């Protein structure tokens, strides 16, 4: 609950990455 | 604001042969450039991050004038009359393509979806200034 | 529509022909790389249908518990129990079938004579971490991720298990219990 | 009747497999580190791979 705002932009990322997806 | 408007109203109903001349008209006015070296050296960590942004927009205003004059008169109103539905149609984008023996599907698919896109940016604009 | 077929099958007949090999590079060595690997892959699994789900996050113990009931099934069956299964797994499964089911009709297959023949699990890349414990020890605390491969065949063989359907709860203009006349069952 | 009719290849053990193939292993890290994808050598390897690849379905 007090995640730091000078790394917002890498937890962004971090999470749209680690998302079950299918092969080609 | 009146001649824009006029422009507009008739780019949004522009098909594939409009296109290809617009595509003419914007390369006759285009001075043709030198492709550009990354600032900086093959170890750097932006070595990879850079883009010859101005090759780019020349090289493919060209491919889209090649890619439409494989295109044929039939192909280019059923282009023009269905819209998203030619571009999610693979059987036509290979026809394409293979009739091309050169460029590739996803080329076909991307000159024809860059026509459309110009339609509709060009209504877009016509409402902000009518 | 098919992606080009780039060299002779190992089945008995032959029912595709081979096409020349393209001949243009791509302009960078990584994405010559990774589009050699799309090739090869390409070669695969014609005229079945297939499915590959990455990095789903849960275990492969976990994913057995579903998976271990549809092997050799029918896909109408397969599909119905994995529907049933109150399980965070379940949820994955049945995307994985109805993703490789429209893969099979993409082909030109026949929905109705696919048997699922083959699914197995992969291991995926851990997200490592520490637990702390009593007396300054310390513990591991991991999660776990899986691939998921479903393979689906005409004609294969498969087991006899059918399962039988009921309606569900009558509510609405269509409930009629209440005209039910009870005068009946004073008699003898 | 000859050779050609009866000959057969053997199949290799699972655990001796990184023995048989050692030296093809090689050749292909040999290729593209000193002479990059980019070449007519690294050309004819993945021709092969592609004609392994498409007879595996059986
Ligand atoms: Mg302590």
């Amino acid at each position: 609950k007090f995640q730091s705002r000078a790394e917002k932009k890498y937890r962004i990322m971090d999470e749209k990455v680690g998302k079950p997806r299918f092969q080609a | 604001r009146d001649e824009i408007i006029k422009l507009l109203e008739s780019r949004k109903d522009m098909d594939v042969n409009g296109y290809v001349m617009y595509c003419r008209e914007e390369l006759g006015k285009l001075t043709v450039p030198r492709p550009r070296a990354p600032p900086v050296s093959p170890k750097h960590e932006d070595y990879k991050t850079f883009v010859d942004e101005e090759r780019v927009t020349y090289m493919r205003m060209k491919q889209h004038e090649k890619i439409s004059l494989f295109l044929t008169e039939e192909e280019k109103n059923t282009v023009t009359t269905k819209g998203k539905d030619i571009l999610d149609d693979k059987r036509f984008i290979q026809t394409i393509a293979s009739r091309t023996g050169f460029y590739i599907a996803e080329e076909v698919r991307d000159c024809l979806s860059e026509f459309f896109n110009f339609r509709d940016s060009s209504r877009r604009l016509l409402t902000y200034y009518a | 529509s098919r992606p080009p077929l780039y060299a002779r099958s190992g089945k008995f007949r032959e029912s595709e022909e081979v096409q020349p090999y393209r001949t243009w590079y791509w302009y960078d060595a990584e994405t010559e790389s990774e589009e050699r690997r799309k090739e090869l892959r390409q070669q695969l699994y014609r005229d079945s249908g297939m499915s590959y789900y990455l990095n789903i996050p849960q275990s492969m113990k976990k994913l057995e518990r579903v998976v271990r009931v549809i092997r050799n099934l029918a896909y109408d069956e397969a599909w119905k129990q994995a529907c049933v299964l109150p399980l965070k797994a379940a949820g994955f499964v049945k995307e994985g079938l109805e993703h490789a089911r429209k893969d099979a009709e993409e082909k030109g297959l026949d929905p109705k004579k696919l048997v699922v023949s083959t699914v197995y699990t992969a291991k995926g890349k851990y997200l490592r971490g520490f637990q702390p414990m009593g007396k300054g020890f310390a513990g591991r605390k991991t999660t776990r991720k899986t691939h998921l491969r479903i393979v689906l065949r005409e004609n294969a063989s498969v087991l006899p298990f059918a399962a039988q359907v009921v309606s569900p709860s009558r509510v609405g203009g269509a409930s009629q219990k209440h005209l039910r006349d009870i005068s009946v069952r004073y008699t003898v | 009747e000859g050779y050609v009719l009866h000959e057969k290849k053997p199949v290799v053990p699972r655990a001796l497999r990184s023995f048989a193939f050692k030296s093809q292993d090689e050749h292909k890290s040999f290729v593209l580190a000193r002479l990059g994808i980019f070449s007519e050598e690294a050309k004819k390897i993945h021709l092969n791979e592609l004609r392994t690849f498409a007879k595996r379905d059986r």
